[PDB]
Order: C-alpha cells, then structure tokens, then sequence
RNA sequence: ACCUCGAUGUCGACUCAUCUCAUCCUCGAGCUGAAGCAGGUUCGAAGGGUUCGGCUGUUCGCCGAUUAAAGAGAUACGUGAGUUGGGUUCAAACCGUCGUGAGACAGGUUGGUCCCUAUCUAUUGUGCCCGUAGGAAGAUUGAAGAGUGUUGCUUCUAGUACGAGAGGACCGAAGCGAGGACACCUCUUAUGCUCCAGUUGUAGCGCCAGCUGCACCGCUGGGUAGUAACGUGUCUAUUAGAUAAACGCUGAAAGCAUCUAAGUGUGAAACUAUCUCAAAGAUUAAUCUUCCCAUUUCGCAAGAAAGUAAGAGCCGUCAAAGACGAUGACGUUGAUAGGUUACAGGUGUAAGCAUAGUGAUAUGUUGAGCUGAGUAAUACUAAUUGCUCGAGGACU
RNA sequence: AGCGAAAUUCCUAGUCGGGUAAAUUCCGUCCCGCUUGAAUGGUGUAACCAUCUCUUGACUGUCUCGGCUAUAGACUCGGUG
C-alpha cells in the first residue's frame, strides 16, 4: 500500500539502525603477512599459503 | 457475584472464572489486577505494580531486605 | 511480466555449465562464481573418474557434456582429458579439483572463486 | 481419486453407460468416492433397452478405482477404471450376474452381493 | 551428527523375502493369493505384465495387469505382501523398465524373448 | 423446564416456592410445575 | 507420572507389514540409551520435569559447563539434553530402554519437527480452501483472503489476534496423539512408528506414553511371512 | 439531513471466520395428554461443527441430490489497501411503450465498468542490540493463552425389558472413522529441465554408427533425495472440580409435607483444565545446576590492571536451519559435507568388437552401463595455520 | 393476416413438451397483449456472425483438487536509486 503519516526522520534512522552488514572473520597468513578473511585469498595471492592466485 | 472475566486481543477463550476455580491455579494476578485497577495508565503504572508483590503465603522472597514486619498495610 | 531478459533457464544453466567444464578442460584453471565453481568441479571430477577407460564409449557420452571453446573443441578436449587430465588425477581417490574462494566484483560485489586441477 | 461429478465406469447388466457423482452417502461430508461407501450418481446417457433411462437419479457402488489408494494391507489398492456397478437401491447391483473384479474394502458397509453374484472374487 | 540412513531397509529385513529382485520392468509375473475358504481353500493367481520396477526395501512394488470378465486390473502388488505368492514367469525382450508396447496387443498372438 | 412471569396454583396441590430467587410453582404431580413467578 | 518418555533421530521415512498382514506407514527413528541428568520437582527448580542427556559423542565440542553437569550428575559427555514435562520419574545416571518404558504396540503420543521450509504461508500452514477461478481471476492468483474486522470503531476496529497469516511452515514441533508403536529393535536400538509423523532425512522424534490411551495395546507388531524365498 | 458530499468505496459471491447464544445437532435432564423401541416443549450450552451443484448472474430464491447437525444476527445490510463487476447501468446499441425532442420506463438484454511498492498499528515468523542480574551454559513453575476443544456408522446385545400383544431397542463392548488441526513422502503417483532409456529431423562432430546446439523437459516414459496430493495416520469422544436447565434427601418456615433458606449431592464438549503445549522484554527482566576464575590495588563497581585459564561466535563443506541475518553437525585433529569404491534408489543388458535378422535391432561384452540431490567406508578435496565475543560475582 | 413472454410481458419465475440429473436464462408451440403486429416492418433466415441466450461432445488443470520442475524476479549482496 501506501503510507498515510510520513516515518520520521529519526524515525527513519532508527529503521536504518540495521540495515548494516554483520561482522566479519580475521586470519592471519603465515607467510605473507595480511590480515585477510576466513577461507578466502589474500592480496599477496594465497589461501593460508597455497600460492593460488596472482600477485594483484 | 463476582466473577472473574477477562478478554485479551486474543478471540475465542474468553475467560471467565469463579471465586472456588480461581484458588485452584492461580491468585496472584487477583491482587495484581485488583491493585493496578487504581493505577493511571503512565510510564510507571506497570513498575508501580510490581512494587505490589502478591503472595499467597505468610513468607517471601525479599526476606533478606529487612521488612518491616506489621499487618494492614 | 511478459517476454524479456531471459536470464538463466534451466537449458541456459546446462549450456552454461558446459562451457565452464570445457573451459576448465582447456585453460586448467576457472575464475568464475562460487556455486558455478563448485558445480564445475563437480562434473570435472565425474569426468576424470569416467575418462579413465580412453574408449569411443566415453567419447560418444561426454560428447553431450562439452561445449567447444576459443582453444579446445569437442574432441580435442576429448583426446586431451583421455590423455593428460584424466590419468593424471587417478592415482587418488576423489579431490580431482580443487575450489578456493576470492573476494567480490567490482559492480556488483559477486563473491567469485577459483577453481584449479590437481590431485 | 474419484470426485463430485467424476463420472465413472459400470461393469453390470444395468443398462446405462456413463454415472457421475452426485454426493457420497454415510458420514459427514465424505467428499471423495473411495472403496467402501455408496454413492449416489446421476445418468447422462443411457439406453432405452433397460430399466434406467436418462435423466433419473440411481445410486451406485464403486468397486474398482484407477489411481486408488494405498491400502492398508501391503499393496497400493490399484485397478485399471474407476468402475462401479450401478445399484438396482440396495447392495445388490442390476445385473443378474456380475462381472469384473469386485473391492476387498467394501466389508465396513457390506456390498457383499456384487462378490456373491460372480464366481470369482478379485 | 552421526548419520547412518542404512536403517531404512533394516527395519524391513526382519521380515525381508529373498525373491526381492531388481529387473527390468515389463516381464510376465504371476502372484497367487491364498483364500483361505470355507470349502475348497483356494489359490487364485493374479497374472500379468510387469510395468514399473520400484522398492528400496520391503516397498519393493510392482504393477500386475490382468483381465477378469472383460474388466482390467492394474494391482501395484507388493513382493512381501503376506498371504501372497509371487513368482517371476516369463523374461520378454525388454529394453526398458516401462513399456507399453506390450498393452497394445491382440489377442492368438506372441512375444518374442531376449536371445 | 419452563418460563413464564407470575406462578399460581395449578393442580389441587400446587405448593408456591422462592428457589434460587425465582419464585416458582411446584405440584405433587410432576405436570404441574412451572419457574419465573 | 504415567508420562514415559524417548528420544531418538528419524533417518526418514519408509513400511513394513504389521500383524493381521497389514502394511502400516513407518517412520524409522534411531534410538541412543539415554542418562539421566536431573529429576526437577515442583519445588526444586519449580517445575516438574526430566531432564535427560543422549547423544554420547566426543568432548571436542561440547561445553565444559555441560561437562561438569554431567560429572555431578554421574554421567558421560552427551550431544543432546532434553527436559520432558510433567514428570518426575526417571531416577538419576539411569540408562532408561523404551522396552521398559512402553509396550511393543501400545498406543503413545509422538512429537516430531517438521522438515524446514522457511517462510512458508498460512494457506500451506493451515491449509485453507480455494474456491473456482473461471472467468477471471484478477491481478493476483493465490491468497488467503479477508481479515477484516470492523472498519472504523463499530465492532472490532483492528484484526482479531490469532489471526492465519503468511508466517512458518515446517520446523515446528506437532503431536499426534493415540498412535500405535510399531516395532523396537534392541539390538540395533532402534523405533518404527506408525502414522506419516513429522521429520526430515535427520529430524529428531520423541516418543511418551499416550495420555488418553495409556495402557491400550493392539498388535501391529512385525508380521511373519506365510510365504518366504 | 446529524460525525461524514474542500467524500465516509458500496450489491452479492469466494476466503477468513470470530463472536452474543432468543439452539440445529452433540452433550443433560425435566415437564410430557411420553405405551415402549424414539422422543414434542423448555432451558444450560459458543465449545465445535453446522451441503454440492444446474437455473434468476451468484451462497441464498426453483429443482435434483446429502448427515446427528447442514443455526437466530453483527462485523459500513462483514469483507473488496485479499479478489471479482456478475446485472441493472457505464461510454454503444437493441426490444415493447412513451414523449413530434434532447431522451426516458419504480422495464428487459448484449458489448462491459475497481489502484495500491504497508509508515505505524492489528497480525504471522525470523532477526540485531542490551538487560538477560558474575561470563558462558543448558531447562522451564509462570503473563496476557490458543488449537484438537464436532462426532456418527456397523455388528452382537435381543425378540428380553417397555407396551400386553404384535412392536421392540438405546443401554454395555468392540472396530471403521467423516469436517478441523496435524504432518509424511514410505506404497502410488505429477514433477524432478545437473539421471537413464527411446524418439522425428534441421543441422551437423569433415562423413557415417553413437549422438550433438535446437525444436513445449524438443517429444514424452520411468525415475535419485525429493516436494505435494492424486494417497496415508491421528484425535475429538470421555473425564476431575464447581455449577446451569434439571432431579433431589432430612428438613423448617407452616410442630406436617416440602431441592435452599442452615446441611447433604450429581450433572454437560458450557469455565479451568482433562488431548497439545511454552514463553522472565513476566523490565514481574526469575529459579536451579554446571566449567571458569574470583591473582594485595582505583565508573553515581564494568570487582581494576594480568577482563579466562571456561565456553561460544566469525567463516567454509553444508543444512538439521533458513525470507536474509541468525541458528546448528563437522572443521586437516575428519566422515560434517563434496569427489572415489560399492553403489543405495532408479533408468534398465550402453557401444562397437562378429554374427543372426536383408532391415529396423539384438546377442558373449550385461544387471553391465550409469546416480544430479543421496547412502556406509574412503583426506582425495574442503572446512587454516586462524581471529572475535568472552571472568573476578553487578544491586540486596 | 400474422406473432408471442419470444434482447421483449407488472400479472410473469406465463404455461406444455424438449434442452438441462437439476432450468426464472433457451427452442417449438397454447398464449394474463401496462405492450405484438406489418418496411419505427410482422417474420423464418438454409450459409454465417472478431456480438449474443442456452445445451453438449472428441478434448483438455477451467474445475471437483490443485501439484511439482525451471525461472525474470521477489529474500539476500553489490552499483544507481
């Protein structure tokens, strides 16, 4: 439908209180050192040390 | 006479019950509701309820703050 | 609505993971979507276990599972999974490929993976 | 599975072709012609050479069903028609003698002439 | 955590048949049914074409079709049913597991087998 | 059993009741007892 | 109470013949012997209740807390702990069998979760009807219909709650009550029960003495084949 | 002629049904000019249920066909931000009539007439955060309660009671169980468009066998786990308390009778329940237990700094979850998942190798070929070397 | 003359048969004619209406009774919004 009294401004921002993204995951790489995400490939081209990717 | 009749938002189950079934499952919410009927709907009027701690026995659980041990209050 | 994008149907779907098995074949390695990656693994590993044998047999059965491509056609990819891919790989049991998840898409934050050949 | 106004099949001496539901007869709003239960039909084509002409009401019992259902005893209770034999108002059908495979379930109401009336009992 | 899903056909081998084949649908079975009578304890057989080859276990099904007095039947018997016999009759040339070529017969005729 | 507005008595020996604050007519003979008097 | 309770997996769904040579639907449900971790009365925790832990697996991700609780309670590391209401037998560290518990075809009352299919609405939660759609039927093809409830304040002036709603449909718990148990099997430790009983591939089952029919039995127990290959 | 025309969307239907019970049934008895087998009235009773169609268009109104029951009404003569315009009647036209006419009939008919991206609230589920009252950790007495809360058929009983006599059973027991709610895919099926096996070709893999992109899954058949009914399985009933209508016993008033007035009772699916339950955001923020530490030291105590030494979470193979998050099994330590063996289950004796059939096709290769979802073993792979939340018992 | 409740007629849901299991809507016919009726035509129209009133068959999910498979999607993520 449609709306008949306008949601507030803050009543706007407090709706958009969680539309944010949830938390994310750390893991350290052992050679190359970078702070990088759980079970992914960091910059420097590797899962946890498996040279599976580029240098970019 | 009196009864006890309630209707919630629900629909259906109407709740009606007599002075004899009411002291077989609950009494509690007797003087709570019988209390909060002189309270004023506010911000409060359910935090002031609680301060009115209805018991069905002579002890309780606030035992520990030192009460004022009196009668008709 | 009515007619317009058709987007991925179930034959575009198969047609899809064709390529993408014949592109893996051919190039070795695939930087494509995650449940794509997998998939293609999946019929990767199949074909490995089932190319083991090198007989028409095999060739006349996969040759409704490839789709021929800029470096590998049909039976080319044929010879060259009888051949190198396939025998390769056998001396395991399973785990012919291997998924590796990477980081979004520029436009459209897809999360990508890559998908590699090995034992 | 057999409905309101699913025609189904005779298999006796009745002189009608075609029979569809009308309404299911016993508890309380059965709504589906199952083995078992008599049923109440109507005649949209029917032979002037029997005692049942078009545009009469009869009654019938289902006795053989196509689809089915599963059975209680082991085996899907499966037939090749949904056939019944069109009731001259009892359990007994029209026919003198009757032909076809007759339903096992009928005992939780009776119908026990349509087996008793042919040699056989499938 | 501990999955098994073998369970499924161990309740049913308590009381398992050792008939329980796995074939190719479209054969000619006949299954007897034991009618323990008043008088004249009777066998009457249920013959006909195979149709579809389904079971994981005790729910071993198979479709016999049979003509009586002019009327078919199409019974989904199962291989376990007690009070039932059933044997496997005659092997056709089949190349399926659902055939109706067979159904459109007629009758003074035969069938070829598998060579 | 019954319902009307007033009770008087019906049968030779119709007795007049308060029960259960309605007042109510009642006879020996069960025919002739009625309620809301 | 005359409340007996197991537990156990549902690996699926699937038959076997019962007695009077009767094919039943059977639900088939893994059973682990369970222990016993607390008997709470009305009065020791308020509630009545019993609690017992199954499902004896590794420590490696179990909680300590946990681990303790069972060490006090003279027990072993358990997956699983479920406190059955309104009992308060059981006695505790008791390896309890459901042999001892219901008979081989007594009728019990059995809770099961259904399969997960997530947001799924009322008209497939409470299986509403759908009258003829001929001629026309809309914009739309699929809905519930009217809730309506007054309009303006003359009679309800909102929606009366409890109302059949898109909602869930699947996982959650159902009882089907007066069902007659099919087959034990100790010696794999395991339950056939009759009825289409709720559960997918790995759902989990838990089976109590019925409350209406407690101590009626009627055989539909394993049926012996008159004729065996 | 009023709150409402600087509008208040209505007829009817489908669905959702709820409610008060001046009751149709069930449940219960009275009264009975009730002969019995069954019951006429009455109330208690909302607790549940309380027909399908052809036809005026339609439930309803005619007719045919149903059970114990197919309710007395409101919810804007319920519904329309859920649906429809069905006919009067739209924009057009006809038919009989009228008006010399625009046109009209408290006349009939066809063409043909309804928007919603939900902000809150009502409402169904899942969420983030915090409190969750030491962290984590399992489970609930409970606060506002709702759903199944409906119930028949068959047989014996028993030709005995009741009538008197034909008549003639409820009563007692058993099974089948119909709406409603519940769920399953096990049998059956529809599908299963990552399975197999046939199929007409375009057009091809240079060609042909085999198939290929395609042709409604290209066609349609069976079909993995399946999903759902096209199917299965359940239950209501009964009951405890107190009552209602009802029947009362002593028994007064009224020295006697006599349900209430003091005593002594039953009684219904009606209220709580009894069949099913669980919720402390119940801020009424709760109780118990457990692992941990509580290591001398610092908010209107977060027990400060060593804020774990205990646990969980992030994320992945995934679903057991699930709108999405969350949640959960397993995490190189492993069967938690993917691939391999066997394959479960299913398709259904692949193909050529040579022969038979002249040929379509088949045969030693064959229950092999295969399984996408799935199964027991199988590190072969994935789940990381990993990171984050995370205690000194708050306040009494 | 002829006509008929006929797109039509308060009485009228006309009536008879048929159609329809079921018929006020429909055909033929008798016709309670505010009101038929003769080129505002009475009136059958074999053929047919990109209109209609009703019945029905091969045939189908329109339905009794809906269900699964794939999706553009919606749910999620990202760009614009």
């Amino acid at each position: 439908a449609v709306q008949q009294r306008r949601s507030s401004k803050h009543r706007r921002d407090k709706r958009r209180s969680h539309d944010a993204l949830t938390a994310q995951a750390l893991s350290v790489c052992q050679k190359c050192g970078k702070k990088k995400l759980f079970h992914r490939v960091c910059s420097c081209g590797m899962y946890g040390d498996l040279r599976v990717k580029k240098a970019y | 006479n009196e009864f006890w009749y309630h209707h919630s938002q629900y629909i259906g189950g109407i709740k009606k019950v007599s002075g004899r079934d009411m002291l077989k499952k609950q009494s509690d919410k007797l003087v709570y509701n019988a209390v909060k009927g002189m309270l004023p709907d506010n911000r409060l009027s359910r935090r002031w309820i609680t301060k009115v701690h209805v018991f069905k026995g002579d002890k309780h659980n606030m035992e520990a703050q030192k009460p004022t041990t009196l009668n008709w209050s | 609505s009515y007619i317009n994008k058709p987007g991925k149907t179930s034959a575009w779907r198969v047609m899809t993971v064709r390529q993408q098995v014949s592109a893996v074949l051919a190039y070795g390695k695939i930087e494509t979507t995650l449940k794509k990656a997998k998939n293609t693994q999946k019929r990767l590993d199949k074909l490995i276990t089932l190319a083991k044998v090198d007989n028409f047999n095999n060739r006349r059965q996969v040759k409704k599972w490839l789709l021929n491509t800029n470096l590998f056609d049909v039976d080319q990819l044929m010879d060259h999974l009888f051949s190198k891919v396939a025998p390769k790989y056998e001396k395991t049991p399973g785990g012919y490929s291997r998924v590796l998840k990477l980081g979004p898409r520029r436009g459209d934050a897809t999360e990508m993976a890559i998908l590699q050949l090995t034992d | 599975m057999v409905s309101f106004m699913t025609r189904l099949n005779v298999a006796d001496n009745t002189g009608a072709k075609q029979v569809g539901i009308i309404k299911v007869l016993g508890s309380t709003r059965k709504r589906y012609a199952f083995l078992g239960d008599v049923v109440v039909v109507s005649v949209k084509d029917a032979i002037p050479s029997g005692m049942v002409k078009k545009g009469q009401v009869l009654r019938a019992v289902i006795v053989r069903t196509k689809k089915g259902q599963q059975r209680k005893d082991g085996t899907h209770l499966k037939f090749d028609d949904n056939a019944c034999v069109l009731i001259k108002e009892d359990k007994s059908p029209r026919g003198t003698r009757i032909f076809g495979p007759v339903a096992r379930e009928l005992r939780e109401r009776g119908y026990n002439k349509i087996l008793s009336l042919a040699v056989e009992v499938v | 955590k501990i999955n098994k899903q073998a369970l499924i056909d161990l309740v049913e081998q308590k009381q398992l048949k050792a008939y329980v084949p796995e074939f190719s649908a479209g054969d000619e079975v006949n299954v007897a049914i034991k009618l323990k009578e008043k008088e004249k304890v009777r066998i009457q057989n249920f013959t006909g074409t195979v149709l579809r080859r389904r079971g994981k276990g005790i729910s071993e099904t198979f479709i016999v079709r049979k003509t009586t007095d002019g009327i078919p039947i199409e019974k989904n018997f199962q291989i376990h049913n007690p009070n039932i016999s059933i044997e496997l009759k005659r092997r056709g040339k089949v190349r399926r597991a659902y055939i109706s070529y067979m159904r459109e017969r007629s009758g003074k005729a035969a069938k070829i087998k598998e060579r | 059993m019954k319902v009307r507005a007033s009770v008087k008595p019906i049968c030779k020996d119709c007795k007049i009741i308060k029960r259960h604050q309605i007042v109510r007519v009642i006879c020996k003979t069960q025919k002739h007892k009625q309620r809301q008097g | 109470m005359e409340i007996r309770g197991i537990f156990g997996v549902k690996v699926g769904m699937s038959q076997v013949f019962t007695t009077n040579n009767e094919r039943l639907p059977i639900t088939v449900i893994y059973c682990e012997p369970n222990q016993v971790a607390g008997v709470k009365t009305e009065a020791k925790d308020k509630y009545s209740a019993t609690l017992l832990s199954f499902d004896t697996v590794e420590n490696k991700k179990l909680n300590k807390p946990q681990q303790g609780f069972f060490e006090k309670n003279n027990l072993k590391p358990t997956k699983h702990l479920q406190e059955i209401r309104n009992m308060t037998g059981f006695e505790m560290g008791q390896q309890i069998t459901p042999q001892n518990l219901f008979q081989v075809g007594e009728y019990v009352d059995v809770s099961a979760i259904s399969k997960g299919r997530g947001f799924t609405g009322a008209i497939k939660r409470w299986n509403f009807k759908i009258g003829p759609l001929g001629h026309g039927a809309g914009y739309p093809h699929r809905f519930q219909g009217s809730v309506q409830a007054g309009r303006g304040g003359a009679s309800a002036q909102r929606v009366f709650k409890g109302k059949k709603m898109s909602g869930h449909y699947g996982h959650e718990k159902v009882t089907v009550q007066n069902l007659r148990i099919v087959g034990f099997d100790e010696a794999n430790m395991l339950v056939l029960v009759s009825g289409a009983i709720a559960g997918p591939e790995g759902g989990v089952v838990l089976i109590r003495t019925a409350k209406k029919k407690p101590g009626v039995v009627k055989p539909i127990e394993l049926a012996v084949q008159t004729e065996k290959a």
